[PDB]
């Protein structure tokens, strides 16, 4: 069933699996018209699939031309989010398949169980947990590459860079999820805090910057201050 | 007009023929039910005094042969015979109906109910919904569970009604998967109502058999039969506009004749607020929006 504080350790067993997270499927910015009414002009999007053990991210990117001439898109999109993770998982080979396959927003589940029907052995769960990854577009890489495509595209990523050579793949997406939660409350800051300096610099391979050991432990310790600040400006304690 | 006589009623029981219901007391001189019309399926149930569980019944036609009903004392039950030679049940029955010993099914002469529940049920068909093929009646009973419950455990005694899953391969056309389940016409229309009911008097009496075990028996599966086979018709954008103003009438009079106190366990709320308010088909059943709005607002 559904995922939560509960059982959180079960991300990083070795049961094959996958986030998906459709936040940044269907984006667009609302303008005014000419006429003074209001208009929406979509931008590419992407699909955010991760495997929570291993890193790997299959950023589906979704190109605008795909909502050319369709109708009510907030609901494309969930279903245009599910065919292509349908497709994903066709395409990888039997053994690389994820056994479940767990959905960061409740309407994504219905979209997802009927294009899985092949898939009977494939757990489509919900989840509890308010994860952050809708601050993937925050990442500068990640934004770069969905807003310069002009056609559909994945592209492959590992967003714990070599985290795993030194750390364990539950306090890789600690890492992660602080880095995203740190992302989405305060964008700016979370930015400062990350690359203000440059002798502690993003390799061409990564996302990014290649802290030591101790410079992890002070950079997560100045995302906590950030999110827990954010929380009392927010509600004033 | 036909008789169904019974050999005696040893035990206390309510009584149920069609809509219809009267109370017999232990050992009191009640010999059967005659004037029953001639034309439409009946069904003939009962709940003990003892025991309100399990209520349980026979449908049965009468053209099909000579019904009579018999206490069984090792089963426990009141249980539907055929009596095969006619001339004793001609004799046996002149013999009651002259000492009066017999309830007259009490049809008032306006009231089209019954056939307004049954207009598309036949008894061949519940047959096959019933699988017991030595009999012409057909046993229900409130426990009964249906093929589909039994695919989520005794394949004899359960209700074959025909499977509908939303979200299944035979609903869902490869490349069609947010076009199938969003509007399910294809699913009516080609593969139930084409392929598998033929037609759609087939459909609606499933339907109304389903509705009828739901509410004389409390059978839970055939609840939950009839909710779906409205709901797949509510939620298809392309139905015969013959279908959608027999539906209506159809809905009409099964919510017309629900007990009021049975609408809280009978009636699903999602799956009418959504076929009357949300479905492609919210404007569609007037007569049917009418009498739930009246009558069951609180669902709603
Ligand atoms: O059938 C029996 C008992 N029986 C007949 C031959 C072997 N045993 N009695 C009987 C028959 C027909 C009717 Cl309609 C009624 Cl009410 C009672």
């Amino acid at each position: 069933g559904a995922m939560n504080s509960s059982n959180y350790a079960e991300l990083f067993n070795n049961d094959i699996k996958l986030f998906v997270d459709d936040t940044n499927v269907y984006r667009v910015t609302v303008h005014k018209t000419f006429e003074g009414n209001v208009a929406t002009k979509a931008i590419n999007g992407c699909i955010f699939t991760l495997n929570p053990k291993t890193g790997h991210l299959f950023l589906k990117i979704i190109h605008t031309s795909v909502w050319a001439g369709q109708k009510r898109l907030s609901q494309l999109a969930k279903w245009k989010t599910a065919e292509e993770v349908s497709a994903l998982v066709r395409s990888l080979p039997k053994e690389e398949q994820p056994k479940q396959i767990i959905v960061t927003r409740k309407a994504m589940l219905d979209p997802l169980e009927v294009h899985m029907l092949d898939f009977p052995n494939i757990a489509i769960r919900p989840t509890e947990l308010r994860l952050p990854f809708s601050a993937a577009m925050s990442i500068d890489k990640l934004s770069d590459v969905v807003m310069k495509a002009t056609e559909p595209q994945m592209v492959l990523f590992n967003i714990y860079d070599d985290w795993l050579d030194r750390i364990s793949s539950y306090t890789a997406f600690s890492r992660l999820t602080l880095l995203l939660r740190a992302l989405k409350t305060n964008e700016e800051s979370a930015k400062m805090i990350l690359l203000s300096d440059p002798t502690i610099t993003i390799k061409s391979y990564h996302l990014w910057p290649s802290f030591t050991d101790e410079q992890w432990i002070t950079i997560e310790s100045q995302m906590r201050d950030l999110i827990l600040t954010e929380y009392g400006r927010k509600y004033n304690v | 007009m036909n008789t169904v006589p019974f050999t005696s009623a040893p035990i206390e029981v309510t009584i149920g023929i069609d809509q219809y219901s009267f109370n017999v007391k232990e050992n009191q001189p009640f010999h059967g039910i005659k004037d029953i019309p001639i034309g439409h399926v009946h069904v003939i149930h009962f709940q003990h005094a003892d025991n309100s569980s399990m209520r349980y019944g026979y449908w049965f036609d009468c053209r099909m042969g000579n019904f009579y009903i018999q206490y069984d004392p090792k089963d426990g039950l009141y249980k539907m015979m055929e009596e095969r030679d006619g001339a004793k049940f001609e004799n046996i029955v002149h013999n009651f109906k002259e000492r009066q010993m017999m309830v007259s099914y009490p049809k008032i002469d306006e009231d089209d109910t019954w056939y307004n529940l049954t207009e598309f049920v036949q008894m061949d068909k519940i047959r096959k919904i019933v699988r017991k093929d030595e009999n012409q009646f057909s046993y229900v009973d409130s426990s009964m569970t249906t093929v589909q419950e039994n695919e989520l455990s005794d394949p004899a005694h359960s209700l074959n009604y025909t499977v509908i899953n939303f979200k299944s391969r035979e609903a869902i056309r490869p490349g069609h998967e947010m076009e199938d389940f969003l509007d399910k016409s294809y699913y009516l229309n080609t593969v139930m109502l084409q392929g598998i009911f033929k037609n759609s008097s087939n459909y609606f009496g499933e339907l109304q058999f389903a509705f009828l075990n739901a509410m004389f028996f409390g059978n839970y599966g055939s609840s939950l039969q009839w909710h779906a086979m409205i709901e797949l018709i509510c939620s298809s954008a392309t139905v015969p506009k013959h279908m959608l103003d027999k539906l209506d009438e159809i809905l009409y009079y099964q919510i017309k004749t629900l007990p009021e106190q049975y609408s809280d366990i009978l009636l699903n709320e999602r799956v009418w607020n959504i076929c009357l308010y949300s479905s492609f088909q919210k404007n569609s059943l007037h007569n049917t929006e009418k009498i739930m709005e009246n009558k069951y607002p609180e669902l709603l």
